[PDB]
């Protein structure tokens, strides 16, 4: 939803995804996007835990 | 022993440190360091082109 | 650059864990310095931090002096008075932490 509004389609392909729309994605979703991915990552580590 | 159980905190907060590299300020930090050099890249290979 | 940034951000950081600690044990600064360093390292190479390896070997225990640290070694040899390096073997090498 976050980031729809700016007008991005976030491709998933798996735990690792991307983002398609027009132009470069910025900084702040980018970051967004490795953030949720890194943090899935270490909360499925987590979850077995 | 204050210094053991003290050393055995700090070897913990290996994962303190992993989860310094999820946050939100690191994070946004690393994407703008990225975004600069690619558009610099981006720059300099459309002046090539 | 981003390793660089890894590894002042993760010095950053711990600076407010290591003070604290740099008061409590002044007499630690130097181990404690060489593992904030080894913690930045990992944090910016990614190298797994080996416990064993950072682990301080409390060698003595705390003895309030009265009665006074008394050790009797009627057999006494070299591994049992100056104490033994011990050793791994790992793929046949030897190894110790």
């Amino acid at each position: 939803r976050e980031a729809q509004e700016a007008g991005f389609a976030l491709s998933t392909n798996g735990e690792r995804l991307e983002l398609t729309g027009p132009g470069p994605v910025p900084a702040e979703l980018s970051a967004r996007l490795e953030e949720v991915t890194l943090g899935s990552l270490a909360a499925s580590a987590e979850l077995e835990v | 022993i204050h210094l053991a159980e003290a050393v055995e905190g700090l070897l913990l907060e290996v994962n303190r440190l992993d989860e310094l590299f999820r946050q939100g300020s690191f994070l946004r930090e690393k994407t703008q360091l990225e975004a600069r050099f690619k558009e610099a890249r981006e720059q300099q290979l459309e002046a090539l082109r | 650059a981003l390793r660089r940034l890894r590894r002042d951000w993760a010095l950053h950081y711990l600076n407010n864990r290591f003070e604290p600690l740099f008061q409590r044990f002044p007499q630690a600064r130097a181990y404690l310095e060489a593992l904030r360093a080894r913690l930045a390292r990992y944090a910016e190479t990614g190298e797994p931090l080996d416990p064993a390896q950072w682990r301080p070997n409390l060698l003595t225990s705390s003895s309030s002096g009265t009665p006074p640290p008394i050790v009797y070694e009627p057999y006494a040899t070299a591994p049992r008075l100056f104490g033994r390096l011990d050793y791994l073997v790992d793929r046949g090498v030897w190894s110790t932490n």
